[PDB]
């Protein structure tokens, strides 16, 4: 849960990275929901079709986010 | 790089294992049931 | 009044339909530097004249792309989009707080923002019969 | 109409309402997120329903969400 | 009756049909 | 001749074909468009436009082409043709609400077409018409061939 | 085979149900 | 259902034989080794049983599917561990040192299997396993 | 505009959408405005009266055109070599040739003959003149007639079943399986025994006389008092011929088995035990008698009898062939062909429907908190696996039976057939009415299951994926059906848990052709004599194209040439509208929405904008059809070109040859 580096799996049932260990990359923010902002090495499916890259990082829940 | 690249690799491997069953087919009569 | 010169144009097919008389046109109104030619929506190049031009337009989306692809790439960003009725309601929309929806302003509420994020929304199976949706 | 509903999820990227080509969508204020805005959807009478704002949310289960529903002459897109 | 299947095909296929199509135009146009 | 817009917002061009003076003038004064026509002069004319027309192809072209009945076919094909437009114009009257717009080619189209009453005065019009039409056209065609 | 008293009496039973057609069609709307 | 050297029809197609081979003795060659196989009467085309028939060539068909298998396993594995990013110049790119060497380990997946099957080497836990 | 009265969302729609999605959900009863359960229930229920009514008037005319229009007591007289009569033509259209060509069966006029085995079944249950029929006819009509009449007054507040009446499924599930079934099924007993058996046995059994009548002479006598004796009585003899004294036993009850060898069908008095012995069965069964959601559900309810109805018609086509239990139906091959192809196409609309509302089930009634840890919880638990694992399946049935059949037209070719990969069906000789499996039966058997593997994988992704993915995780918030989540995310066209029940349709019909085209060939080849042809050329695709298809079209498209017409004529066109049907299914599959509603701009434009015409207008917006409205109408043209050119084959191919 270190902000410097972390390994987070996601419980966030919609996520793409739902049970993914993801490197937190940003201290999470007073008075912010979802302030984790973990870094997954796979890509999401985000962008217009035929867009090859995606979304690397989120910003997700404390709750969902267990270390 | 070329011969790093998938396809260039592929080409020379499917070049390869292609001939390689032709060659096989080749010597060898037709296989149905192994003998 | 919406008052503004039209845009030397030598006319399309492109254009209002009857719906424009029957129900509401559109219309964009944006003051040009200079008197450059730019791409009409309902297709072909018309030339926008020196200051304010008034653009009677078939749908919202039409002015807004004039607006956002061709006027604002020209920097032009003074144009404003007007609902306009038959009987000649004319009802400003697009910057309806003066200014560009995209830089945060006060006065403009949080419209069907909601708290529960998308991943908690009700199962269907649960509000069968109630009438309720599940964003809702 | 098309219901646009933003969800708490919103990073305030401004990256939808760049999009929306019939400006459904405004960037208002809002002390949820560390972005200091959220999306609001007051005109979704003339939400066309073509989700770009969707398409360019980066969030994960991305918080603008279009829900399509009573097409009228304004969603259906009709010059006439 | 040998000949009520030149009355009962076009009155139903026809006649019925038409009335039946302009009674459902009036239906969904009104 | 040249395209050119009137008001040119407007997705209507003029053009040789639809605001030359030869074509308004015919287009004008069609029994559509004719100003100072009854609606059930204007369908009396349709009509028998019409149904003189239609009687041909029937009478022409059909299954039992050549024989005398052709022209019975002819003129009761071109009714049976009629009656259903005439059925399309009371159910389109019945629903319709619009009023023809006016137009490059027609500045003023008239209420005529645009009316219940107006269409309702049409189509009786048009069913007399095209109904006369259809029975004229055999008569003619039995006429002539006989003479 | 079948006579023509049979073939209007199939008739006008079939119209029975044809009525009741309508009335039930009626109904369900 | 009756051995090809019994079938007469068999021996029909024996005599009148296509040579697949340059060698003229191509088609005889083949119909001498089809005769040990069981064909049907009416036929007289060689049939397949679910031992010799289809059991050793799919003995054969899965030690070598299995090594291919294996031997892109082991590359995967080589790839995640080369270098902090897969992907990049690891797949695009067929990195040959990591490859042979994942070959040279391939075809050694029998003895293999017995190592990966104990301890569930080769199973990753459901909880871990990404499913929306 | 008013319609559709149900949904003010589409009734406010200005364009044409309105009308279309108007009749599209018009029968979602559950969607309509203002629709609470108990309403729901009871508007169900009258329309299922409206159903029936169909079903009762559909068979009324059956037996009504048979009788009118038929030469069903000339087929009595000779039931092998008339061609039985389905109604007469009418139709001004047809020149005197083809008047003549349909002249057919010793029929005055033009004619239709019959393909369903409606004679070979009402000689079979007794009938044997038109009165039989009329009344059988005019009866029917008055059965809808009062099934309709009870729609009516049941939807009249005075009779309106309250949600109690329908809240007991229990009650109606033993009253199905006994009051209805059971008792039915000894009511048919009663028929058998009293009217079919006698008339078999050269009898006349009228209404007027069956009251006179005892069907067995010491039966009566020996009910309840060593009643299984008496009733096998003088099995009726190899002589006996069918509706004739000649060889007539007087058994009522037996288990003699096989088929009679005159009409080669199920013997009457082996059919009446087995109804008998059902009877007792579902009564006993009946007095002897995932809960939550079925009962919850009417999706689930559906989906569950629509799988069942599957199985059943399924069965019904594999045992009518196999064991035939209607008299010289069996010998009237275009029949039998005609029946299995129906029924097995009937049973993969039936299967694709129970997978179709599995869907919806899980996407309008499925509460994962209800059931906790049911069956259905744990099916979604693992959805990956179970597709992984069906997909495996499919991957590896497909691969082979597709790599094998390949291998087999590549030696074949080559012309070295010997190198064929031949694998005979060792289980199938284990087992076993039954006809010689060979390898070519081996190899569409795999071609059968693989497909039917693939059809599964599809409307199971369907209906687990539904709720939802990766890709859409919340799909149950936009429904069933639904065009796409837009461009959003690499792409989402297709992704809707319809776009499965939509995507496996073609499945479905790919499966059931295999099945049905299997089914026909082996047949054909066997109603020739040429069972070689199929044994030898079954093995290699070529074989297939070249035999089965391009082989037995020849008559088909032979029916109306240059030279002229034959009574094939009405089948080679119908083949040729099934071809038109089924490609214009393309039109609307491969071209979607946007190509159109650009034209149709353009058209709204040309009308706008010409004279004499802009006079009249539209009421609605003209627009293009919706995406899914296109997958839907792509679809039902696919579908119903498959099934019209398959159809007009099956007769086509099978009538010549008889
Ligand atoms: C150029 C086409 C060709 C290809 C691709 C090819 N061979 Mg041959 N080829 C061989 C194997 C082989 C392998 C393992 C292989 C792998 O793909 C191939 N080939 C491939 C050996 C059996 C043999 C050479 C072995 C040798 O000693 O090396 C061979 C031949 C031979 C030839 C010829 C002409 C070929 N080939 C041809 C080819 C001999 O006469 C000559 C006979
Ligand atoms: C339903 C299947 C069918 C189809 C698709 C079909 N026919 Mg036939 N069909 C015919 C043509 C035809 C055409 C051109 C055509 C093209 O699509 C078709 N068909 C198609 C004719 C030969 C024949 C005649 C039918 C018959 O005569 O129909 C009436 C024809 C009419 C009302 C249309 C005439 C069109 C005008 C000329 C347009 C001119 C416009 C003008 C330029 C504008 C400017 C005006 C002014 C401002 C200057 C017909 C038959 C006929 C039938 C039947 C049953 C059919 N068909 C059947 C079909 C006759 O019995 C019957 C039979 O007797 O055949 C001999
Ligand atoms: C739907 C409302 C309606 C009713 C109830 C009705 N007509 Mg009409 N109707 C006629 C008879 C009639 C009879 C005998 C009759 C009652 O017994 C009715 N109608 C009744 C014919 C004299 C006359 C022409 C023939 C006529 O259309 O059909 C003959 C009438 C039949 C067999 C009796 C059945 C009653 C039907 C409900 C009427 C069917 C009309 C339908 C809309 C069109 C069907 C297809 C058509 C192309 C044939 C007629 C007209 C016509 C119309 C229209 C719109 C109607 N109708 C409408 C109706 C023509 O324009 C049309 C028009 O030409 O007249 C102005
Ligand atoms: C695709 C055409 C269609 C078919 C084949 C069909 N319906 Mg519907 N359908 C119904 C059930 C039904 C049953 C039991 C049934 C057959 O099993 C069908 N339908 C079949 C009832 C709910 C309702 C009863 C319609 C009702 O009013 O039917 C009138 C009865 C008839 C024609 C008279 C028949 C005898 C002619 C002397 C119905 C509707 C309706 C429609 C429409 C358009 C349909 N349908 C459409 C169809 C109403 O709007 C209308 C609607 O308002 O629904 C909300
Ligand atoms: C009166 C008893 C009767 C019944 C029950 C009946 N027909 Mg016929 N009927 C036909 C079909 C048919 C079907 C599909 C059908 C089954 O429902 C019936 N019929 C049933 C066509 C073969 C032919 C077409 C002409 C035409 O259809 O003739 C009129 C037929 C009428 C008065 C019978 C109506 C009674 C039906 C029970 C209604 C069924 C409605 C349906 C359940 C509701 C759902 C609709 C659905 C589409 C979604 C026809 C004939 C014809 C007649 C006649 C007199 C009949 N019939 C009579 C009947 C022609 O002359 C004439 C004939 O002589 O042809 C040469
Ligand atoms: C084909 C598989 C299938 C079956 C067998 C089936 N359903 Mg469903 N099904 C319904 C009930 C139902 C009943 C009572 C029932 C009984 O057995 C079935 N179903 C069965 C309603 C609950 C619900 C409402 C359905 C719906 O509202 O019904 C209205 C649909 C209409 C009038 C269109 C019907 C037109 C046919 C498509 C095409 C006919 C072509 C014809 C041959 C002409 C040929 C010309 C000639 C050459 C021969 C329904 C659903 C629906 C679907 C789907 C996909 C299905 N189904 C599928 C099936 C909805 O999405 C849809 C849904 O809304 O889900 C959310
Ligand atoms: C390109 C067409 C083709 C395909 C797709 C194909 N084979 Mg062959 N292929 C084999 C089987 C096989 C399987 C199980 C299979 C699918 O999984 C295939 N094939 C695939 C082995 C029996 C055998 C190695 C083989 C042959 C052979 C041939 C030939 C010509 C083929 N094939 C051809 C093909 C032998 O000479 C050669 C031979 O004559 O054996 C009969
Ligand atoms: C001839 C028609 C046709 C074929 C061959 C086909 C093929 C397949 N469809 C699949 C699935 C589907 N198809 C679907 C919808 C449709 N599919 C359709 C028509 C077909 N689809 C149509 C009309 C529809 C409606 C849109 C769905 C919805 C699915 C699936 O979910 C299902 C699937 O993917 O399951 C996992 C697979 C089912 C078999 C399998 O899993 O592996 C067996 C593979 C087979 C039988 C064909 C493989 C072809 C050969 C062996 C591959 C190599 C060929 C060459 C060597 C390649 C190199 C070529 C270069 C040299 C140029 C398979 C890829
Ligand atoms: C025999 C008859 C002809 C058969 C083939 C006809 C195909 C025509 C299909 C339309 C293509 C027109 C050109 C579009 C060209 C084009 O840009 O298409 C575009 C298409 C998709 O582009 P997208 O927009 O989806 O990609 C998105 C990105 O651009 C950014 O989002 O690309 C592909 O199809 C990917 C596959 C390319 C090719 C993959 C195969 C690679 C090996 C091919 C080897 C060929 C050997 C040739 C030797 C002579
Ligand atoms: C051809 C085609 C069209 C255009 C076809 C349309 C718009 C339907 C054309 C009209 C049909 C022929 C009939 C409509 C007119 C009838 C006269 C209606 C009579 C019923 C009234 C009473 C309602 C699409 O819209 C479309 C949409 C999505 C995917 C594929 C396609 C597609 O392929
Ligand atoms: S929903 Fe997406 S684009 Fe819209 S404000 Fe939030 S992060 Fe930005
Ligand atoms: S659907 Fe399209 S037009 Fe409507 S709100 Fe989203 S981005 Fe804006
Ligand atoms: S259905 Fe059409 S609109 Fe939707 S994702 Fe597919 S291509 Fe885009």
């Amino acid at each position: 849960m270190v902000q410097r580096g972390s390994k987070v799996r996601i419980l966030r049932p919609e996520s793409y990275w739902f049970r993914e260990i993801g490197t937190v990359a940003s201290v999470d923010q007073s008075g912010i929901k979802y302030p984790v902002i973990v870094r997954f090495d796979t890509c999401n499916y985000n962008g217009i079709s035929g867009t090859a890259a995606g979304i690397n990082t989120n910003n997700f829940g404390v709750h969902e986010l267990e270390e | 790089k070329f011969f790093s690249t998938a396809p260039v690799i592929a080409l020379v491997f499917f070049t390869l294992t292609a001939g390689f069953l032709v060659e096989l087919n080749r010597f060898f009569p037709d296989i149905l049931f192994f003998p | 009044t919406l008052t503004g010169q039209t845009p030397l144009f030598g006319g399309s097919t492109g254009g209002l339909l009857s719906s424009a008389e029957t129900e509401e046109k559109y219309a964009i109104t944006w003051t040009s530097p200079k008197q450059q030619v730019f791409e009409m929506p309902t297709g072909g190049a018309a030339v926008m004249n020196e200051g304010e031009n008034l653009l009677y337009l078939a749908r919202k989306e039409q002015c807004l792309a004039l607006g956002l692809r061709q006027l604002r790439t020209k920097k032009i960003m003074d144009y404003k989009i007007y609902r306009v009725l038959p009987d000649g309601s004319n009802t400003l929309l697009h910057p309806k707080d003066g200014v560009f929806p995209e830089k945060s302003n006060e006065g403009r509420a949080a419209v069907n923002s909601v708290a529960r994020s998308i991943g908690e929304n009700p199962n269907p199976g649960a509000i069968k019969y109630t009438g309720k949706k599940a964003y809702d | 109409s098309h219901t646009v509903k933003i969800y708490d999820t919103c990073i305030g990227c401004t990256q939808c309402v760049r999009a929306c080509p019939t400006d459904v969508l405004e960037m208002v204020p809002w002390d949820g997120c560390k972005a200091g805005q959220i999306a609001s959807s007051p005109r979704t009478e003339d939400c066309v329903g073509c989700k770009r704002c969707e398409t360019a949310c980066p969030t994960d289960f991305l918080s603008i969400r279009v829900y399509l529903g009573a097409e009228t002459t304004r969603s259906m897109g009709l010059a006439y | 009756s040998d000949i009520l299947p030149a009355i009962m095909t076009p009155l139903v296929v026809l006649i019925g049909g038409g009335a039946a199509m302009t009674a459902f135009f009036y239906y969904v146009e009104r | 001749l040249v395209k050119h817009g009137g008001d040119p917002l407007v997705g209507d061009l003029a053009t040789p074909v639809n605001s030359s003076g030869i074509v308004k003038a015919w287009i004008n004064n069609l029994p559509a468009y004719r100003k100072g026509m009854s609606a059930n002069a204007r369908g009396l004319e349709i009509g028998m436009a019409h149904g003189y027309y239609l009687y041909g192809p029937f009478a022409t072209s059909g299954p039992i082409r050549g024989t005398t009945m052709s022209l019975v076919s002819g003129v009761l094909s071109a009714s049976a043709v009629v009656i259903v437009l005439s059925v399309a114009i009371q159910i389109y009257s019945s629903v319709s609400s619009a009023k023809p717009l006016p137009s490059v080619t027609t500045a003023d189209p008239g209420s005529d077409f645009g009316t219940k009453e107006g269409w309702s005065a049409v189509g009786s019009g048009f069913l007399i018409g095209g109904c006369g039409g259809a029975v004229i056209a055999g008569v003619l065609s039995y006429a002539i061939a006989a003479f | 085979e079948l006579s023509d008293l049979q073939i209007v009496i199939a008739l006008v039973v079939a119209l029975l149900p044809a009525l009741l057609a309508l009335n039930l069609g009626s109904a369900l709307s | 259902l009756v051995p090809c050297s019994e079938s007469p029809k068999f021996q029909e197609r024996a005599a009148k034989a296509r040579n697949t081979t340059a060698d003229p003795n191509s088609g005889q060659k083949r119909f001498e080794m089809y005769s040990s196989a069981l064909c049907g009467p009416e036929d007289g085309l060689p049939r397949i049983i679910a031992a010799g028939d289809f059991l050793i060539p799919g003995l054969f068909f899965i030690y070598i599917a299995g090594g291919i298998g294996n031997s892109s396993r082991n590359y995967q594995i080589a790839n995640r561990k080369k270098n902090a990013k897969n992907p990049a110049m690891g797949e695009i790119i067929i990195d040959v040192p990591l490859a042979v060497s994942s070959t040279i380990a391939g075809m050694a997946w029998p003895l293999t299997a017995f190592r990966e099957l104990t301890s569930g080497e080769l199973t990753v836990p459901d909880s871990d396993v990404t499913v929306s | 505009t008013k319609f559709p009265s149900f949904s003010q969302d589409l009734a406010q729609d200005p364009t044409t959408r309105r009308i279309w999605y108007g009749i599209a959900t018009v029968h979602d009863f559950e969607t309509h405005d203002g629709m609470t359960e108990e309403n729901l229930y009871q508007k169900i229920f009258a329309t299922h009266f409206g159903h029936l009514s169909i079903i009762f008037l559909w068979s009324a005319g059956h037996l009504f055109h048979v009788a009118w229009q038929g030469n069903f007591e000339q087929w009595i007289q000779d039931p092998l070599t008339i061609r039985p009569i389905a109604h007469a033509i009418w139709d001004p259209h047809l020149g005197d040739a083809a008047t003549q060509a349909f002249t057919q069966a010793g029929a005055s006029g033009p004619v239709d003959l019959c393909y369903s085995g409606l004679y070979q079944w009402w000689y079979t249950i007794g009938m044997r003149t038109n009165g039989d029929l009329y009344i059988g006819s005019v009866f029917l009509m008055i059965v809808a007639a009062v099934m309709l009449f009870a729609g009516w007054l049941h939807l009249q507040p005075k009779f309106r079943p309250s949600l109690a009446w329908f809240r007991d499924a229990e009650s109606q599930m033993n009253h199905h399986l006994a009051v209805l079934f059971g008792a039915s099924s000894l009511g048919w007993t009663g028929h058998l025994i009293h009217v079919a058996i006698p008339e078999a046995r050269g009898q006349h059994v009228g209404w007027d006389n069956f009251l006179s009548t005892m069907p067995h002479p010491a039966g009566l006598a020996p009910f309840f008092t060593g009643r299984w004796g008496v009733y096998a009585q003088n099995p009726d003899t190899a002589g006996h011929i069918f509706g004739t004294s000649e060889g007539a036993g007087t058994a009522i009850i037996t288990f003699i088995g096989g088929f009679h060898p005159q009409t080669e069908a199920l013997w009457l008095t082996d059919i009446a035990h087995h109804h008998l012995a059902i009877a007792v069965m579902y009564i006993i069964a009946g007095h002897m008698y995932l809960y939550d959601t079925y009962n919850e559900s009417l999706h689930f309810q559906l989906g569950f009898h629509l799988a069942a109805l599957g199985v059943i018609t399924s069965v019904v086509a594999q045992h009518m062939y196999s064991l035939p239990s209607y008299a010289f139906i069996s010998q009237d091959h275009v029949t039998q062909a005609a029946l299995y192809t129906h029924h097995q196409y009937i049973a993969g609309i039936l299967a694709i429907g129970a997978f179709a509302h599995g869907g919806i089930f899980f996407v309008r009634d499925y509460d994962p908190e209800r059931n906790k840890n049911n069956v259905l919880a744990r099916a979604l638990e693992h959805k990956e696996a179970i597709i992984s694992h069906l997909s495996w399946v499919s991957m590896f049935s497909g691969f082979h039976t597709l790599g094998v059949y390949v291998h087999n037209d590549t030696v074949v070719a080559f012309g070295t057939p010997e190198k064929q990969i031949l694998v005979e069906p060792i289980f199938a000789q284990w087992i076993q009415p039954f006809m010689s499996q060979g390898p070519g039966d081996f190899l569409v058997h795999h071609g059968i299951a693989f497909s039917l593997h693939v059809t599964v994988l599809i409307c199971v992704k369907g209906c687990l994926d539904a709720r939802g993915s990766k890709l859409m995780p919340d799909k149950k918030d936009f429904g069933y059906s639904f065009p796409c989540d837009g461009p959003g995310r690499g792409g989402t066209c297709d992704i809707s848990a319809w776009d499965s029940f939509y995507l496996a349709f073609f499945w479905m019909l790919n499966t059931i052709g295999w099945i049905v085209f299997y089914f026909n060939w082996k047949h054909l080849a066997i109603w020739s004599g040429n069972e070689a042809q199929f044994n030898t050329n079954s093995t290699y695709l070529m074989g297939w194209l070249r035999d089965y298809l391009w082989g037995y079209s020849a008559q088909l498209i032979n029916g109306y040439t240059p030279f002229g017409v034959n009574s094939l004529s009405v089948w080679a066109w119908i083949f040729l509208l099934g071809h038109l049907c089924w490609a214009t299914g393309f039109l609307f599959l491969i071209s979607w929405r946007g190509y159109w509603q650009e034209l149709i701009e353009t058209l709204v434009w040309a009308h706008q904008r010409t004279p004499l015409a802009n006079l009249v207008t539209w009421k609605d917006k003209p627009v293009a059809l919706s995406i899914v409205q296109g997958r839907l109408v792509g679809l039902v043209h696919f579908a119903v070109g498959y099934y019209v050119t398959y159809a007009a084959f099956v007769i086509g191919a099978t009538a010549p040859l008889g």
